[PDB]
């Protein structure tokens, strides 16, 4: 979307491997606040949401 | 200590790095003591093809 209506999807009742992501050459930049992006591969969630 | 890589993985040679390349081809200790320089060498190590 446009970005003053930004699109949210509730993430729940899953896993994901995040150790790639952050390798990937699809993504221009990746950053991450309160959580290291080597560690979520260790960790669990409530929800997230993207 | 000396290589080539692309200029995008250059961000992976200091201490405590990961990702493919400090991972699996070159790590830097946690504590380590020196200086890390790099150079585009696209008009060097390039080939055409």
């Amino acid at each position: 979307a446009s970005v003053y209506a930004w699109n949210r999807k509730r993430i729940s009742n899953c896993v994901a491997d995040y150790s790639v992501l952050y390798n990937s050459a699809s993504f221009s930049t990746f950053k991450c606040y309160g959580v290291s992006p080597t560690k979520l591969n260790d960790l669990c969630f409530t929800n997230v949401y993207a | 200590d000396s290589f080539v890589i692309r200029g995008d993985e250059v961000r992976q040679i200091a201490p405590g790095q990961t990702g493919n390349i400090a991972d699996y081809n070159y790590k830097l200790p946690d504590d380590f003591t020196g200086c890390v320089i790099a150079w585009n060498s696209n008009n060097l190590d390039s080939k055409v093809g």
